[PDB]
């Protein structure tokens, strides 16, 4: 039925940030997500819908051609695997840190560290780095309890302003790296939709600057 | 699940048909001049995995000799066993060869992908010429011509060659190497401008990305120590001589891509990707490598051809239970004869040990009717 | 801290929960809808109370960071309960896992892909019925993929199913009945029966 | 890291800490009367094996002896090995043997376990009493209380003689029996009471799992067939025994758990579990097992390095100037002088330079007045 | 039962082997050594990273099924030491002690073991001879320790004289091969042949000839050789080694600077303790890489058990009977002469039953005029 | 050749056979001894003989170069008799498997050296008594080996005992009884019945 | 030609244990006539194990070869 | 010498090479340096017999004039190392004993040259 390009945007602040580059490019949506119980969304160019998809579902969508392109954290890239998709564009929105982080002044045991985090695939690749062994324990909700509870001794989370970690007896410990929203294509996609993809990358890059 | 991932039966009319291809695809190797060998599934690590790259040490599932403690691995790749094999057989001549195996691999490539192809391919060693390479494109056409496929076959010509020069003349260091790499594979125009910018010779590195497909001007577009580099230019040679020659001798739409660097450890100049109608993951790889002895081949997975040929419908034949026994026994002898020249046609002739024998797939009965066996369809 | 953590589910499950509590002597001292906190105090000072989502229940409970917890048996089969004790079940949030397809669309004959969050339970599901099928995890809502084509079937756990028809998605096939359930860490069965067992036979009196 | 999961160093305090640990743990259950046996890293598959579970053989790797073709194995556990010393040394009586050494296993046993414990046990052979039970019991908490660590031992007892009398009375099938010992390590209750109601005596085994804890009341829970049986009495007669050894004589907190069946295979009867703190997995194991009798346990000393504690060590640097000063005559001095610390424990280090620095310093032995002293730095 | 170079150590010899592996221990961490325990395995790129190919050959392999990659059971514990200095050790001097099991594939002597009890010591960090002298003071101290009969006769090589001739005569691979195979065998008239028709052969028999006199052997080299400072200072370090341990030691010391085994590890100075007229050396020293200096020694500990002895045990029997007739408080005061009697490594057995008997019985603890005392049996 | 090829061991083994032979009707055609012949004809044309040292028949008889052959139990003890058929016990060479040292020396109380042909057979017995030993392969003659301290014991065929006496040597244990059997290849024990059966009926009356 | 019920038949008839099916089965797999004789002169029906080693062969003889019990088998037969 | 023999203008068959010898492991190191498969069968008595009746297909032995394997059909094939007798000494002995030693040694030394 649909011939144009679906584009897999993440639910909260990702969509906030990426409706101007959307504006800019011809594409903005015809009504609020957050008031409406629909799943595929059109817009003001008919050639394109979007998907309202949890952030870490994006690439899932991408690669798989369920969308064609969709816009994604770095966080989420390097925790899925980016292998199977063309990481375009850093779009230089939702930008923060991916960090470990700890009880406020608490020491390192001696023993071997356990993580508690959502990132798991980045927590066991970080430690590996810093020729480190963990004990890894996987999370699907928030994570500032674990510590606190004694799940972990640390986390990895995604920190902003660090006010979170602050407000529950946390601190930012080490830097893993820097996380930014990217632009991620399918690549059957990329080969038989660029004519459509062209105008819309070319815009999303001028709107960057 | 039953099986695991990436690990599928083939059965039924599915298994004849990848018989047939293996066979006959294996036959006309050989009338090309290609000499088959068919090494074993496993061998010591020492051999198999001799100059393998990380990837494919990775891909090796391990396993121990009980005679001797040592080190064995179940093949991921029948490349490393033609060296081998070339190695002490060959001379220093031209040799060629042919092979068709299952391979193993620890992890699919690609979103449920195989992780045991079977495994054909063509390799010519000992040749420094672009015409080892052309006749490889040549036997890879035959092949795929003899199919009478409705899918289509994209050719991708690459070639390491170029962007290796490149690193070498700007003197880049293996971070700077990494990140290029990494931005090509991922088409990332902009953070590639940014990055070629503040990098020697950078302009060269963005020319490939963005002007590389136009293998006509790609030469004349590069910067003049690129230009001045033999390496560079017989490279730029050679991708239109295999270009032009694709499209005249075989009407092959073909791309150029010299920024595919898959296989920057094994590859050492021209590289081919055949891709079967919109597949992400090429059917058929091949360019050339290292034997100091010179090497081309490529391989396929022999499965992957099957969702895209098509085998006449077979004839599934059984002989009527009840007329048979009421025979005599210079009756039957006859009926036998019967059936053994049917056979021979290759019908599949069933004789039933019972009256409710029935063949799957049944297409007729061989019947009795005046004086005479006929087949009648059910 | 020396008394017990019981581990809730944040949603539907912290509703039904909330009376059970309340006659073992367990009510919370405040909503914690509106409330910017993670651990809260009970009525009972030897019990504190967790809200987290729910596939982290049994993660919690079989660590020790929680002695006890209240889980979906979907969550639990998804997660495996080996290192847990399922005590009871609660007979809250019935519900049961299912296949889901679009409306009157027919199976295709060939190899089926299912988009689900529980991964686990769909390959076990569909190895019992002696079917190959390719698997996608998700990790959000399953009602858009079969729309887009991301897979032929979704498994999901369906109440009323009024949001699969919604959607115009229709429960195909019976997995299993799934409820919530009380799930303990072996070593606080062992180490604090004496306070776990009032707090236990008050939920299966109020069952 | 560099190391595979579950294999780790022990380096430097903790190392000593280890060898401290070994050799007192070892040296008290040599003066209980215990006979030390060390048996090699590798034997024979036949005879390291030999009886062995399946969990077991999976545990345990497997090399080839060049020299015979055969197949050998790397321990993953010591007690076969004594089983095989008793065979050819202890005769019919009484025998007593303990033993620690490193053993490996292929796998992680529980959730973040190490694959290369090193364990330390003690066993009793040719004792059918529970008077041996008792005395292991007795000698195990007098080396826990020698560690004066703050962290407590939870014991817990289980027996699988009675599940086994039961399973023989109601003639369950090798399927049925699987199944409900599935169900029994997860304590699932509800599929548990399902699948009691389509089996024989299906209501003794739910009763197992759901009042198998309260010891005192089991046995007036059971069927008549089961309250008839002599094993399953005695056995419950036993539990009762042990449980009120800890609590009088060791004020220790025990929990029953009757459904405790890990090592069906070789347990035959009483079991033992001790907990430290709240850690999952259990500190240490023991029970009853195999025409000879046999009771024993067994733990990862390594586990004991999170909970215990040595003295600060001496760390003395002699200082290098001054040393290069002496004559031979005072060099033989010193020597003798630093003999004589290093015999009281006190940790020197002779220095190669004048940068030679010994890791965690807290004294140097310095020269004034023609006399050599320690002053703190 | 067991393979071929496999043993039990058992009984009074498994507690020997305890003293003694805890004494050295305990001796090595005294003069200055860090203890470390690593592991028995780890994955081969760490454990075999620039091995020699008889280190290989030596190391049982085997697959980790968590990753699918190879490990190896440890057949030298010096790797690991490598590794854990290189995480832990910084640029300067540094210590390590260490004793653990290792195996290897083959015996490498007639009858010998592959299941050795591997104790050494290892200095990093120095370049010094001073560091080699250290590592002699502390061996020695162990060895006097024992308070053995058994005598160890030092040989002392250096590999560096015979690889600065090889270097400064400009020898091929074969030619090479075959004066270390002639020198292995101490072949003199082949040896003679081979060098009147090589360059510098003189150096090359001199060497075999005279390499035993270390004070005459400089004057004796070519004036090539003699103009060669690593070849004076090699030289030069072998004199003041042999004179040290002649000296401060009183050992008897011999020179072979054509002992050219692990000619691909070692670097330099080497040592080679042997036990009275046992083939295969009981002590292996020398320095080795680690760019960083390494020297070290290690030894089978359980090679020391036939040369060592232990003072006969005490093992003591508590009379049945009378034990049992005792009240609650009679109980608690013999049971605290007990403790006592094990704090000062009495074995003290506390029978089960009346025909309980310890082996090796030496004394029983008897009740005689209101009194427990021991009495000889 | 389509007949039978029949493997005998050297010295005494051919002695106490050539009865046993006669009465089948497959006698040599000429004496062994003062022969440079490997491949021996006899009375029945459909037999030929080979002449082995008695540790190769196995080898010979398992691999089908031989169709069957005559062999001491010590011999198919120490090869091992997994891949022929072990068919009669021809009670003909009688001796036994026994340990021996020197006369009137205790055994010493530490692990033993064996000196010994019979490795394995050695190793076998040793293991089987639980004791530990160190085991020396020997080719040659044996008894020397305890008289020069190459070993404390031997493990050696004896019948009389008269040559380990004669040098100071004396039987300690018993292992096993030995006797020649006949054994026979699987393959052909299959194919060649029509062949065996006469000779090995005419060898079982032969024995009573 | 073989066929394992005879063997399978006759060891349920005669109520062998483990460790007697194996010691047959070992000195089938090496026709070691003589030991076997040895071990069914002490074995139940251990007359009609050793004749299937020995008379195994002649397939035409061999039921009239067996004992009563096992001629009497079904499956034998 | 050691040298490999087969029968007279036999030739190699195409599987895998049988060899009966006494010396197995010379056998192995050989056909192993000719990147050669081979299946070894240990003899420990004459071997000139066994290619003749097919339980190999090659042997190793010590040739000297060769009259041997020509008299039984047999032809020296590859030459695989010369061999001569050696004297060999015992480690501890050489160490313990060579005053006793040295004078026989010189002895044999001398007349040798
Ligand atoms: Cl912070
Ligand atoms: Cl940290
Ligand atoms: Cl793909
Ligand atoms: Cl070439
Ligand atoms: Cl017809
Ligand atoms: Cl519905
Ligand atoms: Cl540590
Ligand atoms: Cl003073
Ligand atoms: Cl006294
Ligand atoms: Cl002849
Ligand atoms: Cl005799
Ligand atoms: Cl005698
Ligand atoms: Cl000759
Ligand atoms: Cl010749
Ligand atoms: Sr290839
Ligand atoms: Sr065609
Ligand atoms: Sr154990
Ligand atoms: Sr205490
Ligand atoms: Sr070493
Ligand atoms: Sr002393
Ligand atoms: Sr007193
Ligand atoms: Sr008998």
């Amino acid at each position: 039925e649909f011939l144009g390009l679906t584009l897999a945007l993440s639910k909260g602040r990702i969509l906030e940030e990426t409706m101007p580059l959307l504006r800019a490019a011809g594409v903005e949506l015809l009504e609020d997500p957050e008031a409406s119980r629909k799943l595929i969304f059109p817009t003001s160019n008919p050639n394109v819908r979007v998907l309202i998809l949890r952030a870490s579902d994006v690439p899932t969508y991408v690669e798989h051609g369920a969308a064609d392109f969709g816009v994604a954290g770095k966080d989420v890239l390097l925790e899925h695997g980016a292998n199977h998709v063309y990481e375009l564009l850093d779009l230089k929105i939702a930008q923060c840190k991916l960090m470990t982080a700890g009880v406020k002044d608490a020491p390192l045991p001696n023993r071997r560290l356990r993580i508690a985090t959502k990132y798991v695939n980045v927590a066991r690749a970080y430690f590996a780095s810093q020729g480190q062994q963990v004990d890894v324990i996987k999370l699907y909700g928030s994570m500032e309890l674990a510590p606190l509870v004694g799940l972990g001794d640390l986390i990895v989370d995604v920190v902003d302003t660090g006010n979170t970690l602050r407000a529950n007896g946390l601190e930012a410990r080490d830097h893993i790296c820097d996380v930014s929203s990217r632009l991620i294509v399918n690549q059957v996609s990329y080969k038989r939709k660029f004519a459509l993809l062209e105008p819309i990358l070319d815009s999303f890059k001028n709107s960057i600057n | 699940g039953m099986l695991p991932d990436g690990v599928a039966d083939v059965l039924f009319e599915d298994a004849h048909k990848q018989e047939v291809l293996r066979h006959q695809l294996t036959q006309q190797l050989i009338t090309h001049g290609y000499q088959l060998v068919s090494p074993p599934m496993i061998e010591f690590t020492e051999s198999l995995l001799s100059g393998a790259s990380e990837d494919l040490k990775r891909q090796t599932f391990k396993i121990i000799d009980q005679l001797t403690g040592r080190l064995m691995g179940i093949r991921a790749d029948i490349t490393p066993q033609i060296l081998r094999i070339d190695a002490h057989h060959g001379g220093d001549g031209i040799a060629r060869y042919c092979y068709a195996g299952d391979v193993i691999h620890t992890l699919p490539s690609g979103l449920f992908g195989s992780r045991t192809p079977l495994q054909l391919g063509a390799e010519i060693f000992g040749c420094e010429s672009i015409a080892a390479d052309i006749e490889l494109i040549d036997v890879l056409f035959s092949m795929i011509n003899s199919l009478d496929m409705s899918a289509v076959l994209h050719v991708d010509l690459g070639h390491v060659t170029i962007f290796k020069r490149l690193a070498e003349l700007a003197a880049l260091s293996a971070s700077d190497t990494e990140q290029l790499m990494q931005l090509y594979a991922n088409k990332n125009l902009p953070e590639l401008k940014q990055v070629c910018q503040v990098l020697p010779m950078g302009s060269d590195f963005y020319t490939l990305a963005r002007f590389g497909h136009d293998i006509a001007n790609l030469l004349g577009r590069l910067s003049e120590n690129a230009q001045q580099d033999t390496k560079i230019v017989t490279a730029i040679d050679e991708l239109q001589r295999l270009k032009a020659h694709l499209q005249v001798q075989w009407q092959c739409a073909v791309s150029i891509d010299v920024t595919e660097l898959s296989g920057y450890h094994y590859h050492t100049g021209i590289v081919f990707n055949g891709y079967i109608n919109s597949e992400t993951q090429p059917l058929v790889r091949g360019g050339r490598f290292d034997g100091p002895r010179q090497a081309t081949g490529f391989s396929m997975d022999v499965s992957r051809l099957l969702a895209h040929t098509q085998l006449d419908a077979p004839f599934i034949v059984l002989i009527d239970y009840d007329a048979f026994n009421n025979l005599d026994s210079a009756q039957r002898q006859l009926l036998l004869q019967q059936v053994a020249s049917l056979r021979q046609q290759g019908y599949r002739v069933t004789m039933p040990l019972t009256a409710e024998d029935m063949p799957v797939g049944l297409t007729h009965r061989l019947s009795l009717a005046d004086n005479q066996w006929r087949l009648h369809a059910v």
